[PDB]
């Protein structure tokens, strides 16, 4: 939700400044002589950088060694060649330029292997990275910069994980609406630091938009951009929402509205007014009806969870889970005098907002 | 238990512990470069078709090349 707190940046601006440079006077003569006796040899550049070129597909050593004199057994070995060039400018033409994920044709599945297996990296990393180049392809990028003699150069840009194997975690939140007869009157709160969290140099690096984590396993591929870099004290939201250590995000409405979030282990169940909320096993039936309020469902034994019209799917995966009884922090808050509309708000933000608006009651 | 849950009723929220991080700190830049060569009968027709289509790529990158790319920025 706290997306809009995130700040920008270019993400490409790193592997264009290796392009830049790619077009610097003898810069394409280092390499073309370097690669001469082997396909993958390393690079020191004018700008200084340590780039590992590689030469694949010898397009010089092929037209000229085996078409040259003449100008269907070589029609069809030449279209097979020719195929890949076709393909690489078919898509640097729709792309502008940066394409991603990095293809088959841009590079392939053993030439990456090889990359991530040449590189001055960890032998933990390679291994991750190895395990993983589905996730390494649709992180990476790759730029075009230079044609000028004899080669087609274009830099590939490949993700590092500095922060490895540490502990993460996934904040699932929905709205805590109070449950009356009434058409109106009801009273709302919803936690609005809901993504993913990742233990990270003695801060939390904080994803609000979880959307853009990639989880294979336990692993969490996130992208640093794509966090706020929170202090520690931030998971005491969890444990006690009222801790002055931290202001603890939400947001309050009167949207008295029934859904459900499908969380890891299970689904948590916001049913409001007349909805039916109901936890279904594929075989039994319907195991669970879901009375008015904010409950949950463990995942084992429930195969699906329906709100009102919409059915949702419970995730398969092995896991204990515990349910943290406690009363409803939105009791607590006195339906007059609670600002319904804090769209963007913390436990402070409202108890100040309370403090005020009691003292104008209070005096008169 | 690999991985584990836990659901706050005071606060309609779950927590899904246990998991570990792959976090993209920083990007490994590397060159990728192609050797490429400057430059009646149905057997030779299929050639000039094939090499005409070799020439039309590499004059489709030169115009490219000179443009300089960006991912996009603000968000
Ligand atoms: C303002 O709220 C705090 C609790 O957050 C409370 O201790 C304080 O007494 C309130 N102010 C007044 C004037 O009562």
């Amino acid at each position: 939700f706290l997306g809009f707190l995130l700040g920008v940046g270019s993400a490409c601006a790193s592997g264009i400044a290796v392009s830049k440079v790619l077009h610097l006077e003898g810069e394409v003569n280092k390499i073309k002589s370097a690669l001469l006796s082997t396909n993958k040899a390393v690079v020191s550049l004018s700008n200084g950088v340590s780039v590992l070129t590689i030469k694949v597909l010898d397009l010089k050593n092929y037209i000229d060694k085996q078409l040259l004199p003449i100008v269907i057994e070589t029609v069809i070995e030449f279209q097979q060649k020719n195929n890949r060039l076709l393909e690489i400018t078919r898509e640097f033409s729709v792309n502008a330029g940066v394409t991603t994920p990095v293809s088959t044709y841009m590079l392939t599945n053993s030439e990456l292997l090889s990359l991530i297996n040449d590189m001055p990296i960890t032998n933990d990393q390679k291994k991750l990275m190895s395990s993983n180049v589905q996730i390494v392809r649709q992180q990476s990028y790759s730029i075009m910069s230079i044609i000028k003699e004899e080669v087609l150069a274009y830099v590939v840009q490949l993700p590092l994980y500095g922060v490895i194997d540490t502990p993460c975690w996934k904040l699932h939140t929905s709205p805590l609406c109070t449950t009356n007869t009434k058409e109106g009157s009801n009273i709302c709160l919803t936690r609005t630091d809901r993504g993913w969290y990742c233990d990270n140099a003695g801060s939390v690096s904080f994803f609000p938009q979880a959307e853009t984590c990639k989880v294979q396993s336990n692993r969490v591929f996130c992208d640093t951009m794509n966090s706020l870099t929170l202090p520690s004290e931030v998971n005491l939201c969890n444990i006690d929402i009222f801790n002055p250590k931290y202001d603890c995000k939400i947001m309050t409405s009167k949207t008295d509205v029934s859904s459900s979030v499908i969380t890891s282990l299970g689904a948590i169940v916001s049913c409001y007014g007349k909805t039916k909320c109901t936890a279904s096993n594929k075989n039994r039936g319907i195991i669970k009806t879901f009375s008015n309020g904010c409950d949950y469902v463990s995942n084992k034994g429930v195969d699906t969870v329906s709100v009102g019209n919409t059915l949702y799917y419970v995730n398969k995966q092995e896991g204990k889970s515990l349910y943290v009884k406690g009363e409803p922090i939105i009791n607590f808050y006195d339906p007059l005098v609670f600002p319904s509309s804090e769209f963007d708000a913390s436990i402070s933000q409202v108890n100040e907002k309370i403090n005020q608006s009691l003292a104008f009651i209070r005096k008169s | 238990q690999n991985i584990t849950e836990e659901f706050y009723q005071s606060t309609c929220s779950a927590v899904s512990k246990g998991y570990l991080s792959a976090l993209r700190t920083g990007w490994y830049t590397s060159v990728i470069t192609i050797e490429l060569s400057n430059i009646t009968d149905a057997k030779v027709k299929l050639i000039k078709q094939e090499l005409d289509k070799y020439k039309n790529a590499v004059t489709e990158l030169q115009l490219l090349m000179q443009s300089t790319p960006a991912c996009n920025s603000r968000a």
